């Protein structure tokens, strides 16, 4: 039982992969209940042929897999004068299919 | 592409980073410009003296004719009108300048009468002193010197100012000696490369074979880029070898049309621009030679942090603490990771000569050494290693005590005593063995123990003088004593010793070659460790940021980075011996990184377990070095606010 | 003196600006003590059977007969001896010369220098102008104990400008670009400063007046005052170690308090240092620690 | 009211000789036969010492300031040595005399 995870964001309008990174922080939070995760993901290579609004999804593995159909990106600005990369996104929640918790074993 | 070209932009390549180099400019840089040219004033002379410019037939006696006879027949005021006519447009420079200046000369001689250079000297940003004239070299500000010989427009437009009748070259050698004078030395002393002539300055070419003809082989044979379109005549190339010229062709990289060679006024020196020794770095045997030429004068030390090796390989590659290695810069040959791609396989291993295999794996000794274990995706899992051979480190007191007495025959052992010396209060002997080290390492072919002594000599001055303030203040109300343990002779001694004293020319104070070699060791060059605590603290506003809320560091985790930062630091400060351990900043570091740790492991201990921390212990174990670094660097108040949180 | 005063200020701004050039002599391998080249000479005078012109020409006769090894022998037991520095050495390490020039064949300057932590190159023969500036105008034994290593005769000094011509360059080069310090001159190299009244006469009135350091025992005359200022030199005996310390005591301290005592003054003073500070719209205080130091 | 800006005189219980004067930024009070220790801690800056008197030892702590008149004393204190050293301040600690257990006197 391992902890290192791969993590692959693609988008669903052609099941095509946008980018594949390694994990590296997660931060979550009639009656109702709020509870909210965002996460923080390291130095990446894009799709090269990706060049030529959506829904978009997140897979990690480490078998384990833990899946959610329901992310956007959030690029902040940075401004570094010694320069010398951070992927940040968080997830989404619709009204019916209100689903984010795939997990395979 | 010819070898002989590749090894010239190499020996102007290393005389650019040793700063060492001059650049001629002839007359070309005008024509690219769209200055008015000299050949057409010329023409205007003929055409106004013989009232027709006819066919001219225009030669090199009708160069250095025309306007003598001007001068004579028509005297000087039309002269003066002729030049107010034709020489007072301006117009903008060309990126030619620009990267004429980027190779950053140490002083600029030129020989067109404008002003754009200076122009451009200004755009670059740097400031060089103009010397024109006999009366500039008195009023000469700047070490970086921007010399003249044809004069210029500056000191109005008179006939005195400028320089073109053969009669002022006659008396050149007495209306403009210190010029040549700072020529003579410019040309003696640093390399110079020719550019902006057709090989038509013929005085200044027979200034060039004086100088050949005062030196021989032991004047450098400077540099000229041939702009001529055409192919060059091979025979007259050796004779300028002969002449002892290095002449690269332009059209030997490219040719086309004759009005293009602006274009390869660019080319060839873009080829200077991005030259690269990596490169042309294509075989694994240079590939080896290389890096043992670049490492191994590194073999002195004991230990050093993993971050300042991104300092040796300009920063193409970064080296983090763990031991891995990501491409940044490298856009070359990727050479390091060839490198571990032969330490890959043993049959690549056996292809090689087995001096360079045995320098290979000397170089794998010494990687394994400082735990360099390959590239970040080569590698998997990794492991926390921790070894001290300090003897210091340990509190081998009275072991120190018999090495102190033993025989003492190696200066680095001489070293290790010293240092040993200082940890065992000695500090006064300590300085004189310090002084009797540099004595004998005065031509002793490796600077480092000189460094390391000089940097030790001065944090030991100061440690002495504020021991001895901090003894004639308050101690004598703690002891009821003034209970001085020092006389001030080698106080005055060392206060003459130190007159004047600073730190950071040290770094400057080694040749050349030295800081060549070893830029790597800058780190030691008054603030210590001020930016290892600027990342310590962002380390720490992260650290306490990802502790106030829920979080998972997935991987790598920044505890891991502060653990293996303190002990890389405290590794290579320990095992090169070296004084400033003792210093009260260090434990400021020390108190900061440990009590950080702790708090990390107290809230890793603490934190409740929602469904992924379920479905994904780690607990911190304190060792024997944990325990001295408690001993060594706390306070009673500080460890009690530990107890308390 | 305001004359000295007034070499004291542009010295330490050539030092802070680096246009500052010691010349030494000989007397300073005197203040550590040395052997002395007239009681060679003298030896010679003794040997050789049995004025000016005569101090090189009975050592051109002492080669032309006695030959080349008994120079080399007598040479050998004259600078094969072992001294320690002077701290005149480390005053002018204080002052922090960009160049050192001198004619002393012993090299106990150069352990000095490296005594500090600067780098100097030596320059002795030709091929060191190929490879901090330490010239040795007349050489050294560092190649061997060879008679052609070092000057010795009259022919020397008449094959000076082919022997050595990048070193005679280089050598009026410095003394162009850099103020220049004459200490240690015995007034024995007439050549030198008939090369300096050449240089005046390309020079005329960009010539700096170079100070040269006489300390002659005797006060210096009208006439030879009237000299100095012929040959541009402004003028700075067994004592000559505290001399010379009392004039570099006052050069190296350059007190700014000296000229503080009245209450007008210092305003000038201070409003000439927070001059440029008006161009600025905001400072800091912490700065203000970099302007008093 | 008061100004916050207290000064310090240190004296010792020998002739009543003024050691020295200075100024405290900071003091820390902490905690059958009921028995309850309590610690006084004091720091000092760069202090004004006295060259009269540079012509174990038992000392006296006095801390004067105005409320609008208000002045401390403490009898017995020990200076304790703490010797550092650094590139390009005295703290004290209190005494309990074991005769009568009194620390803080309070003139108002």
């Amino acid at each position: 039982i391992q902890d290192t995870a791969d993590v692959y964001f693609k988008r669903k309008s052609d099941g095509k992969l946008v980018f594949t990174a390694e994990a590296q922080t997660a931060s979550f939070s009639i009656l109702k209940s709020e509870k909210e995760i965002n996460l923080t993901v390291k130095n990446a290579f894009f799709d090269l042929e990706w060049l030529a609004s959506e829904r978009y999804e997140v897979e990690y593995r480490t078998d384990i897999y833990i899946q959610f159909p329901n992310v956007s990106p959030s690029g902040e600005f940075e401004m570094s004068l010694e320069n010398g990369p951070e992927i940040k996104f968080e997830a989404l929640a619709d009204t019916d299919t209100d689903e984010m918790a795939v997990v395979i074993e | 592409l010819d070898n002989n070209v590749v090894e010239c932009i190499k020996e102007i390549t290393e005389s650019s980073r040793n700063g060492k180099l001059v650049f001629f400019v002839g007359a070309g840089v005008s024509t690219l410009s769209d200055y008015p040219q000299w050949w057409r004033l010329v023409d205007k002379y003929h055409e106004e003296l013989y009232g027709s410019p006819k066919k001219g037939n225009y030669s090199s006696d009708e160069y250095l004719r025309i306007p003598q006879i001007f001068y004579n027949v028509k005297g000087e005021m039309a002269f003066d009108g002729i030049l107010k006519d034709f020489f007072q447009v301006d117009k903008p420079t060309n990126p030619i300048h620009d990267k004429i200046l980027a190779m950053n000369p140490a002083h600029v001689i030129t020989t067109a009468y404008d002003n754009l250079i200076d122009t451009a000297c200004w755009k670059r940003g740097k400031y060089f002193s103009v010397i024109s004239a006999e009366e500039d070299v008195a009023n000469a500000t700047s070490s970086r010197y921007l010399l003249k010989v044809a004069g210029d427009f500056r000191k109005g437009f008179k006939g005195e100012n400028v320089v073109l009748k053969e009669d002022d070259y006659l008396n050149y050698d007495q209306n403009y000696p210190l010029i040549s004078n700072l020529m003579k030395t410019i040309i003696a002393t640093h390399t110079i490369v020719f550019i902006g002539y057709g090989l038509g300055d013929y005085n200044i070419n027979m200034l060039l074979n004086w100088v050949r003809k005062l030196q021989k082989d032991s004047f450098h044979k400077p540099f000229f880029i041939r702009t001529d379109p055409s192919p060059i005549e091979n025979e007259t190339l050796i004779y300028y070898e002969n002449k002892g010229l290095r002449i690269i062709d332009a059209a030997s990289l490219i040719d086309s049309n004759e009005y293009d060679y602006l274009e390869r006024y660019s080319a060839v020196m873009d080829l200077l621009i991005e030259s690269q020794e990596n490169k042309f770095i294509t075989k694994d045997d240079e590939v080896i030679d290389y890096i043992y030429g670049k490492i191994s004068p590194l073999f002195a030390l004991q230990y050093i942090r993993k971050i300042d090796l991104k300092h040796v390989f300009e920063y193409d590659y970064h080296f983090e603490v763990n031991g891995t290695v990501v491409r940044h810069k490298n856009k070359g040959f990727g050479y390091m990771e060839r490198f571990f791609e032969l330490k890959e396989s043993c049959d690549e291993r056996s292809k090689l000569s087995k001096k360079q295999y045995e320098r290979f794996n000397a170089l794998f000794n010494f990687f394994e050494k400082n735990g360099v274990i390959c590239m970040a995706k080569d590698a998997g899992t990794l492991n926390t290693s921790i070894e001290i051979n300090s003897l210091a480190y340990h509190g081998k007191y009275d072991v120190m005590k018999k090495f102190i007495e033993e025989q003492s025959v190696s200066i680095e052992d001489d070293y290790k005593k010293a240092f040993f010396l200082a940890c065992l209060g000695r500090w006064e002997e300590s300085y004189d063995l310090y002084s009797n080290i540099i004595l004998n390492s005065i031509d002793e072919s490796n600077g480092c123990v000189y460094y390391l002594s000089q940097i030790n000599r001065y944090r030991i001055y100061q440690s002495i003088t504020q021991a001895v303030t901090q003894f004639n203040g308050l101690g004598l109300l703690t002891f009821g004593r003034h209970y001085k343990p020092f006389t001030d002779e080698f106080l005055a001694r060392i206060e003459r010793e130190m007159t004047n004293f600073n730190i950071d020319d040290l770094f400057n104070g080694m040749p050349f070659e030295f800081q060549k070699k070893y830029k790597i060791l800058e780190f030691l060059s008054n603030q210590f460790l001020y930016d290892d605590t600027v990342k310590l603290f962002e380390l720490t506003n992260k650290v306490r940021s990802e502790m106030s809320e829920g979080s998972y560091s997935f991987g790598m985790s920044s505890d891991i980075v502060v653990l293996l930062r303190l002990y890389d630091n405290l590794r290579f400060l320990y095992e090169n011996c070296l004084w400033s351990v003792s210093f009260h900043e260090f434990h400021q570091y020390i108190r900061n990184s440990m009590s950080l740790l702790i708090e990390k492991a107290e809230y890793e201990r603490t934190r409740d377990i929602d469904e992924l921390g379920f479905s994904f212990k780690s607990g911190f174990f304190m060792e024997y070095y944990d325990f001295v670094n408690i001993s060594r660097h706390f306070k009673i108040d500080d460890i009690k606010n530990l107890e308390r949180s």
